[PDB]
């Protein structure tokens, strides 16, 4: 549904 | 946020969406109150009831938003927690008395999008949370109790006197909430629904032209119910522990 | 903040959100 964050923010 | 309208770009921007890692989705809301700070309901961290008890890895908090679902880039920012404080008298046993948590993020940019809303003073709390005066929620939760939203929303409702507010409910009322909403009498709906706890209700002060933050959207029986309520935190009753905290560790 | 609660794109521009007046009129 949520479009994808950068995976800067899940480190 | 049930019967309300979608937001004004820049309309509410110390909005915050409490947003969970893994899986992504929408927690809850939240608002900012200084570069480094974030206050929400308690029991979007922590509802034992519910398996809920989060530590701050598990968590983002998504500041600028206005549509709930895509990723804005360039406008909103998105901070990691360093720590939560929950109220150490927050009763998620029984009815949710003093439901206030705070997270310290970085400090996050201001901008157009990004700004803090006030807490209030003793005097602007006693002039302000008056029945019939309307305060304003804002959030991203559900559009009805039985889908979601595009953007943010918003809606307007009146303080509700306290004996209606306990009148409505078998749960105990405590000095540490109030009540919102419209009767059933008065035509007018709105209310809080899932997703918007944690979310900010404020009002613009017809002194000093501010804007400041009353309550926390903290719970209610269904969404926009007729003769039901939404309760919300005293921000203002729960304002002592709030500076306690920041002031030790902030 | 000394800046609390006045927004960019609102009371720092002096520009009135679509609903705000229905707040004020409440305050009676
Ligand atoms: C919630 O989690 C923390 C950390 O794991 C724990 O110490 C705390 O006791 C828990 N609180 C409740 C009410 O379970
Ligand atoms: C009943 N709730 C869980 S809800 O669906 O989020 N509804 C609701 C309604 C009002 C308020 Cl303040 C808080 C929650
Ligand atoms: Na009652
Ligand atoms: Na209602």
């Amino acid at each position: 549904d949520f479009e994808e964050i950068p995976e800067e923010y899940l480190q | 946020i049930v019967e309300g309208s979608d937001a004004e770009i820049g309309m509410s921007p110390w909005q915050v969406m409490l947003f969970r890692k893994s899986p992504q989705e929408l927690l809850c809301g939240a608002s900012l109150i200084s570069d480094r700070w974030v206050l929400t309901a308690a029991h979007c961290l922590l509802y034992p009831p519910w398996d809920k008890n989060f530590t701050e890895n598990d968590l983002l908090v998504r500041i600028g938003k206005h549509s709930r679902t895509r990723y804005e880039r360039n406008i909103e920012k998105i901070s990691m927690l360093e720590k939560i404080y929950i109220h150490p008298r927050y009763n998620w046993r029984e009815n949710l008395d003093r439901d206030i948590a705070l997270m310290k993020l970085k400090p996050v940019a201001f901008s157009d999008y990004i700004h803090p809303v006030c807490l209030p003073d003793r005097e602007t709390a006693a002039s302000l949370l008056q029945a019939g005066y309307k305060g304003r929620v804002t959030g991203w939760g559900n559009l009805k109790e039985t889908g979601q939203p595009s953007v943010l929303q918003v809606v307007n409702l009146p303080i509700v006197e306290r004996p209606v507010c306990k009148d409505s409910t078998r749960i105990r009322i405590t000095d540490n909430m109030f009540c919102a909403g419209y009767k059933p009498d008065e035509g007018k709906r709105g209310d809080a629904c899932e997703g918007d706890s944690g979310g900010p209700f404020v009002m613009k002060s017809p002194f000093n032209n501010r804007w400041y933050q009353m309550g926390i959207v903290s719970w209610g029986e269904g969404c926009d119910r007729d003769g039901k309520y939404g309760f919300y935190t005293h921000v203002f009753r729960l304002k002592k522990w709030i500076q306690k905290v920041i002031d030790q560790f902030g | 903040e000394a800046d609390c609660g006045l927004r960019p794109l609102f009371e720092k521009k002096s520009l009135e959100d679509k609903t705000e007046r229905e707040l004020l009129e409440s305050y009676i």
